[PDB]
């Protein structure tokens, strides 16, 4: 199971 | 930009026995960037329905892929893997040796 | 300061069978956009959200007649076609950023209040009347309460305000939080609303002072057809008024 | 022993096409279990091991939503880093993210990690304390400031210490048959004359799992590195691995040499000898 | 899915108020509360990640993930807290929130010098109504509908004459008919015995 909901942009 | 050429091993899934069904593998690894062309050859000719694994990568970020197809080794058929990649001035061909 | 989320239209009153378009401009720089609706029956619910203009979760979208797009980072649309009375709701747009969402913050627009009606002949603007202070109240309290009554309107898209000497006032004002129904029995009952404005007796008794109860009503627009007898019940202002007087 | 769950996310810029190519894969230990490819038709996360197939639709909808959202942030990051490095819009570039968690043989949390690379070189990483970042250069410093201000490490540390390690344990159990197996290496030796004065002995390990293995040559009970070579461990394609180690010896002395094999699937290290 | 009692809750100014929601899905991990004023959008108050307790001024939000029960406490309740309170929650696979249906809270103002009166207002020459205003009654009083068709009564509303710290309650009644008198107007209501009728 993935980290989420999602990622901050770089 | 850092480019790394691929390492290549060509080998069978099971110990090869003439006339007996098996899988031919070409494992490419250690390369960057990820775009790469890999064909398996039978007596010099591309084999048509080759599959490959999903792109992944190692601790150093370099990529790796396994290309493979079912085949039946014989005494006289020659198999090889041919790889092209930006690092290569010409496609590299590696012959299958049933003891490596 | 900078704009917050801007939605349009603020109000829409329309006949079923037509296409409705709700629009949203998110705060510039925000890369998430949410559409919600809120109804008496089903409460507050997410329809869809977008990240970088792409729909991420549309599990709350109705399965037919609703479509949401984000053609660029500054603009989103939600369309309903053909519209039906059950689509009536307040629709809210919000925008946010990852670092705000990680603290559960999002920024809401003001809403679009949508009424989709079976039949436009049920639409009526308000009649408006003002009632002047009781002589007794003045004498007992030294204060003076005006009452404004907005009656007979449908649907209930009204905004009532008090104006004294042609400037809008807030102090001393109390307006019902909800309209009431003239025939509670009846579906599609018209509505009524009251407000009060209270001032010092002395201020009411000055004949130089002018009061006005104002009601903005949202109704039919130019595109809607109207053939009835009576005047087309368009979006409009209706007001009533009174002058101060010493005795 | 230890176990790990790791996710890998690669995006490659393609100027002149509509969008980058984005490929994600998940692994438990050496076993792949999911994939996503932005260019494929399904537009879903897909199973790649039998034991995740039992996960229900809520699992699959969520995993697919997360991986698709991750493809969009990779796409933005390619544009951002291009700008940071003032690079042409004409070139193809790569972003890579990996993260995961390990448990010990007791199955408790051992560590978590998260690393990000641009064009195949370290860009920014989470330190082992899971609270702080290391940045490779000034561009990455701009990112790091952004991630500190947003409290990214706190989110990530909560996942790595909780959810990541919980679902890893869930998978180890549901896939116990294949994931908690050990396949001992099948082992043989080969001999070829190379030079009139010399020959190669090649010690083979086949069909083993997990991939970790050590092969060493000794001469008279004494470790050898000279005129030895070890191939990189390689997948057989059926869930198992292969490796060999060779030594060239003066011919006539084959019996001085011995090949030693250690693998978790062996109660005791094996010794092999050439038997003509 | 989240259960929330609709209320309405009516409390006197100064009271502690307790709001709660219950949920079923153990995947929820983020729990929030909002206030919404009538005809406006929702405003975030408090947010909690772990099963646990957070204070901010007069507000305390709590979550118990074992009982699947979340609550919000408001200390020293004020008239301006009068609003609908909604809880919302999500997991970590999506930013989609699931909201409870809301609880309406009315915080009744404390009126320091009640002077309950019922007045007749100079009804309009444009308006077939009589208007009766029941005003200056304390917040212990509640108001009720007419017993019939023809007579309309608005619930109590509170005005703030900002500038002289002064508040008053009012409710309004009207009807076209001949029967209608201010003495008769508010008959369905428990009103103060000392309410002032005038001539």
């Amino acid at each position: 199971r993935q980290f989420g909901p999602d990622w901050i942009v770089a | 930009m850092i480019q790394r050429t691929p390492k290549i091993q060509v080998y069978s899934r099971h110990p090869a026995e003439n006339g007996k069904s098996n899988f031919l593998n070409c494992y490419v690894s250690g390369f960057h960037p990820s775009d790469i062309e890999v064909d398996l050859l039978k007596n010099g000719e591309r084999i048509e329905k080759v599959e490959h694994s999903d792109l992944s990568f190692s601790k150093d970020w370099s990529f790796y892929l396994l290309y493979y197809t079912e085949f039946t080794p014989t005494e006289k058929d020659e198999y090889a893997c041919r790889v092209n990649h930006v690092t290569l001035s010409q496609p590299k061909i590696v012959k299958w040796d049933r003891d490596m | 300061m900078d704009a917050g989320v801007i939605q349009s239209p603020r109000h829409e009153v329309t006949e079923m069978g037509q296409q409705v378009t709700l629009r949203c401009k998110p705060i510039s720089g925000h890369d998430y956009l949410f559409w919600y609706r809120q109804t008496m029956m089903r409460g507050l619910e997410l329809l869809i959200y977008f990240n970088n203009n792409v729909p991420i979760d549309d599990s709350g979208m109705p399965e037919d007649r609703f479509s949401a797009k984000m053609p660029n980072a500054s603009f989103s649309t939600l369309k309903i076609q053909p519209s039906e009375p059950r689509d009536s709701a307040v629709y809210f747009c919000a925008s946010s950023l990852w670092e705000k969402l990680a603290k559960n913050i999002q920024y809401f627009g003001a809403g679009t209040r949508l009424s989709v009606l079976e039949d436009l002949k049920n639409v009526f603007p308000p009649e408006v009347a003002v009632f002047e202070p009781s002589e007794a109240e003045i004498s007992h309290t030294q204060k003076a309460t005006l009452v404004c009554l907005a009656t007979g309107f449908y649907p209930d898209h009204v905004e009532l305000s008090w104006w004294v000497n042609g400037k809008e006032v807030h102090s001393g004002v109390c307006t019902d939080p909800q309209p009431l129904k003239e025939q509670p029995a009846l579906n599609d009952s018209r509505y009524a609303l009251s407000s009060r404005l209270r001032v010092s007796a002395t201020f009411w008794q000055d004949p130089r002072n002018h009061f006005r109860c104002q009601v903005q009503f949202y109704g039919l627009s130019e595109n809607d057809e109207w053939t009835q007898d009576r005047a087309k019940p368009v979006t409009q202002i209706v007001s009533a008024e009174a002058w101060g007087r010493a005795d | 022993g230890s176990h790990s769950m790791r996710y890998f996310f690669t995006s490659v810029s393609r100027p002149g096409r509509g969008e980058p190519r984005f490929i994600a894969v998940g692994y438990v230990d050496d076993t792949q279990f999911v994939r996503f490819d932005s260019d494929a038709a399904s537009q879903r996360m897909e199973p790649r091991a039998p034991w995740i197939e039992q996960e229900g639709p809520e699992y699959w909808d969520g995993e697919t939503r997360k991986v698709k959202a991750h493809s969009q942030t990779h796409r933005v990051d390619l544009g951002t880093l291009r700008g940071y490095y003032n690079q042409s819009e004409a070139g193809s570039h790569t972003v890579q993210r990996m993260y995961g968690c390990d448990v010990g043989s007791d199955w408790r949390f051992l560590r978590g990690y998260h690393q990000y690379a641009y064009d195949g070189k370290d860009y920014i990483a989470l330190k082992e304390d899971l609270r702080s970042w290391t940045a490779a250069d000034m561009a990455a410093q701009t990112t790091k400031h952004k991630w500190e201000a947003a409290h990214v490490a706190e989110q990530l540390r909560a996942y790595l210490e909780g959810t990541c390690v919980e679902w890893l344990r869930r998978y180890l159990e549901n896939g116990k048959e294949t994931l908690q197996r050990t396949d001992a290496p099948k082992t043989h030796m080969t001999h070829h004359a190379v030079s009139d004065h010399e020959a190669t002995l090649r010690c083979w390990a086949l069909s083993f799992y997990p991939a970790e293995i050590t092969l060493t040559w000794q001469r008279d009970g004494e470790d050898q590195t000279q005129d030895t070579e070890l191939v990189e461990t390689r997948p057989a394609g059926d869930g198992t691995f292969q490796k060999w180690a060779a030594v060239v010896v003066p011919s006539g002395q084959e019996q001085r040499y011995t090949c030693h094999v250690q693998h978790e699937g062996l109660p005791k290290p094996l010794t092999l000898r050439w038997e003509p | 899915e989240v259960e929330q009692d609709p209320g309405p809750l009516s409390v006197p100014e100064g009271a502690i108020v307790s709001l709660n929601c219950t949920y079923s899905n153990s995947a929820f991990q983020y729990f929030m509360w909002y206030r919404q004023y009538s005809r406006k959008g929702p405003e975030l108050l408090m947010y909690t990640y772990s099963s646990g307790n957070k204070e901010d001024g007069r507000f305390t939000a709590q979550v118990d993930k074992s009982s699947k029960y979340i609550s919000l406490f408001i200390r020293d309740s004020q008239p301006s807290d009068s609003a609908t309170y909604l809880c919302a929650m999500r997991g970590d696979s999506s930013y989609k929130l699931i909201f409870g249906s809301g609880t309406r809270l009315l915080v009744r103002p404390d009126i320091q010098n009640p002077d309950p009166a019922v007045y007749q207002l100079r009804d309009s020459k444009s308006s077939d109504k009589s208007v009766c205003l029941f005003t200056d009654f304390d917040s212990q009083t509640n108001v009720s509908q007419s017993k019939d068709s023809d007579v309309y009564i608005t619930d109590k509303c509170v005005l703030d004459m900002r500038s002289m710290d002064f508040k008053s309650n009012s409710a309004v009644a009207w009807s076209n008919k001949s029967d209608f008198a201010c003495a008769n107007a508010f008959n369905n209501s428990i009103i103060p015995e000392d309410t002032f009728f005038p001539s």
